[PDB]
Formats: structure tokens, C-alpha cells, sequence
């Protein structure tokens, strides 16, 4: 139901439905805080991938209070942190925010 | 070994007896005063307040300079009692 | 590990808080303190220190480090 | 606010006391100290506005996350960008940031 070629906020109620709905199409999810220097060097370089890759799904979570318990379903310290979903489940994990890493980690699952 | 410490804080004005190998702020947690703080090892400006009068030992501290000190101010997490004294807390707001 | 275990820095363990070389960097390494404190929960809920083994050292020094950067010793 | 302004104040003066050094793009260094502000305003606390807790009231009282916190503090490891030591590819040559820039990127940030 996420806008492709584009990165999609979800919730504790839209991550999974979405998620069971890419079908071949990898995801990426970024978990995130509104005030976390890091998190924000990566937000421009993080939509630009979405619009660069057409054949991934990129995904944004807010990492707040109203979202704690998606947020520990799917684990969570560092942040940013990326999960790569493939196939209705976590595959890897990035956590910083690195480019060079997050990146060479999409490429492996665009297989 | 105890003084007595008088606290200005901006909702009135507390006096407790602070032990004097006891840190200020320690010692006014004991007493129920609710003060603010941080790290509590000296090396931030939160639990910082001011002297009006007496003499601490806030040896431990470490972010407060020479100006600010000799400016009189004070570190409540690290800050040692060493006669009767009377410190005005939450004195951040205009310790820059 | 548990408070009142010896241990000693088996890992590269860089701080700038020690009394010997003040605000300059020094590898703890090799260097047997005492395990003081170990930090995994706070009133029942949990806390996420990163370094959650607090030791005390020689000299009123004390660090944190994670249980890997440490090894108990007897 | 003036709570945002002490956290601005010690930011510029724990970098100098420590010769860490803000991060080139101060935009990262706004928000650091804007959440790490929004933060005090809430638990009474700077608590590390960069991590994720179970119980932020918990981890206050423990301080181990309250800025500048335990590791930054003896490792100099500040992962929230905001104190960065010379040899690191993200620094720059500043322990100051104008006032001006956090309230602009106080609202770009939306
Ligand atoms: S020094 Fe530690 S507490 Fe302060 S902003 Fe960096 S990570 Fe957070
Ligand atoms: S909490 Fe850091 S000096 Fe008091």
C-alpha cells in the first residue's frame, strides 16, 4: 500500500500489511527520532535512495512512544537503525548512519 | 562532621544538614529536595548553582572554569561542604 | 561477573578520565581493578548502558567496560 | 526558550574544555542539542536523544545516557555527532554555533 520510488512512514498497524504486500520487491525500514543528528544526516541521502531504486520498497518508522511496541517487536538501540525485510521477514541489519553500509547491504538484496 | 546548608531554591528556600564527606546534592535528595542534575560527576552545568555564602569543596568538578568559580558558582553533584553555607540552586540559566 | 570480582583490561580500553594523564587519551589494558557495579536495570525497569561493568581501580579511579573487555581472575 | 539556550551553552563550552569539535553540517548539531533540550524539558534530564530507551525515566535517574554521558565522557564516544575529536571524518573547526542557526533549523525541520 507504500508509495514506491518514494520512502513511506508506517505505523505499528501499516509496517506488516505493507510488508506481506512487496511481494519480490526487498524492503528497507529505517527506525528513527525526530531530534537525532545522525538519523537527520542520513533522512536526504535515505529518500534518495527510494528514488533510485524503483525496485525496493523504502519504509520510515518513528521510533516515539506511540509506536514502543512495534518498536521492540522489532528491536531497536541505536539509532538510525535499518532492518532489510525480504519475503515477509528480517534478513540484516544496519544500525549508524552509514551510507557506504546501508547501501552495499540494499545491493545484496536486490540478489 | 556536619554543616548546615541553606538551599535558594526558585520555588522558596530550604535549610538541611548536609554531612560534610556528603556532596550538597546527596544530601539534599535525602531531605527530599527534588534539584536537578545529569551526569553528577562534575562535568556538565546542570546541578550548577551559586554561592551567597560559605565555603564547598567542589574538588571533583571539572567544566566549571577558573571565571566561573571565582564568579562563584558551584557544582551541587561534586560539591563538598566545608562550613555552614547557603547556595542558590538551579543557577544555570544565567551562568553563561 | 558480579560485584566483588577482581578483573583486569584484556581489550584495548582508550579513557581520557584518569588521574595519571588528565583529559589525554590512555589505554586502560592491563590494568586489574575490581568490578563495583554491574548496570542492567533501575527500580525494576530497564536501563541500556552500553558499558554496564563498573570497575574501581587503584588510585580513586573508576571505568566502565563491557564483559568482553574484561576477564575475571582465579 | 531558555532551555535551549543552556544546552547551547554547554555544548560550545564542553567541546572547547575538551577539544572535541562540532560536526561540519551544524544542522546535525542542532538537532542534537534541540532533541538533547527536548529532552530536559521533559525528564529533567539531557537524556541521550540519539538511542532508544525502555523506560527514559529510569534511564534519567541512572544517568548513564544523560549528556554528556558515560562513554563520551571517558571514551570521548559521542554517537549523536555532537562532540567529535579532531581525527574524524566528519568534524570541522568549530566548538561554537550561532543561536541564529538551531532556531532556523528549529523549523526547516518539518
Ligand atoms: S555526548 Fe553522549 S549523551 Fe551527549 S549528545 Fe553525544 S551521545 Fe548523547
Ligand atoms: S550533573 Fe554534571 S556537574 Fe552536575
Amino acid at each position: 500500500e507504500a508509495i514506491v520510488g518514494k520512502v513511506t512512514e508506517v505505523n505499528k498497524d501499516t509496517f506488516w500489511p505493507i510488508v506481506k504486500a512487496a511481494g519480490d520487491k526487498p524492503v528497507v525500514l529505517d527506525m528513527f527520532t525526530q531530534w537525532c543528528g545522525p538519523s537527520k544526516a542520513m533522512a536526504p541521502k535515505y529518500e534518495k535512495l527510494a528514488e533510485e531504486y524503483l525496485d525496493v520498497i523504502f519504509l520510515k518508522l518513528d521510533c516515539n512512544q506511540e509506536n514502543k511496541t512495534l518498536a521492540k517487536e522489532l528491536g531497536i538501540r541505536v539509532v538510525p537503525t535499518f532492518k532489510i525485510l525480504k519475503e515477509n521477514s528480517v534478513v540484516g541489519e544496519v544500525t549508524g548512519a552509514k551510507y557506504d553500509k546501508l547501501l552495499e547491504a540494499i545491493q545484496a538484496a536486490r540478489s | 562532621a556536619s554543616y548546615t546548608v541553606k538551599l535558594i531554591t526558585p520555588d522558596g528556600e530550604s535549610s538541611i544538614e548536609c554531612s560534610d564527606d556528603t556532596y550538597i546534592l546527596d544530601a539534599a535528595e535525602e531531605a527530599g529536595l527534588e534539584l536537578p542534575y545529569s551526569c553528577r560527576a562534575g562535568a556538565c552545568s546542570t546541578c550548577a548553582g551559586k554561592i551567597t555564602a560559605g565555603s564547598v569543596d567542589q574538588s571533583d568538578q571539572s567544566f566549571l572554569d577558573d571565571d566561573q568559580i571565582e564568579a562563584g558558582y558551584v557544582l551541587t553533584c561534586v560539591a563538598y561542604p566545608t562550613s555552614d553555607c547557603t547556595i542558590e540552586t538551579h543557577k544555570e540559566e544565567d551562568l553563561y | 561477573m558480579n560485584v566483588g570480582d577482581r578483573v583486569r583490561v584484556t581489550s584495548s580500553v582508550v579513557v581520557y578520565h584518569h588521574p595519571e594523564h588528565k583529559k589525554t587519551a590512555f589505554d586502560l589494558q592491563g590494568m586489574e581493578g575490581e568490578v563495583a557495579a554491574v548496570l542492567t536495570e533501575w527500580q525494576g525497569r530497564p536501563i541500556s548502558a552500553n558499558l554496564p561493568v563498573l570497575v574501581k581501580f587503584e588510585q580513586r579511579f573508576k571505568a566502565h567496560f563491557r564483559p568482553d573487555e574484561v576477564t575475571l581472575i582465579e | 526558550n531558555k532551555t535551549l539556550a543552556a544546552m547551547k551553552n554547554f555544548a560550545e563550552q564542553y567541546a572547547k574544555r575538551t577539544d572535541t569539535y562540532f560536526c561540519s553540517d551544524l544542522s546535525v548539531t542542532a538537532v542534537v542539542i534541540e532533541g538533547l533540550a527536548r529532552h530536559k524539558e521533559e525528564l529533567g534530564s539531557p537524556l541521550c536523544p540519539c538511542r532508544h530507551y525502555e523506560d527514559k525515566e529510569a534511564e534519567v535517574k541512572n544517568t548513564f545516557w544523560n549528556c554528556p554521558c558515560v562513554p563520551m565522557r571517558e571514551r570521548k564516544e559521542c554517537h549523536c555527532m555532537l562532540f567529535l575529536t579532531p581525527d574524524n571524518d566528519f568534524a570541522g573547526d568549530a566548538q561554537d554555533i550561532p543561536m541564529e542557526t538551531l532556531e532556523e533549523v528549529k523549523a526547516s525541520m518539518a
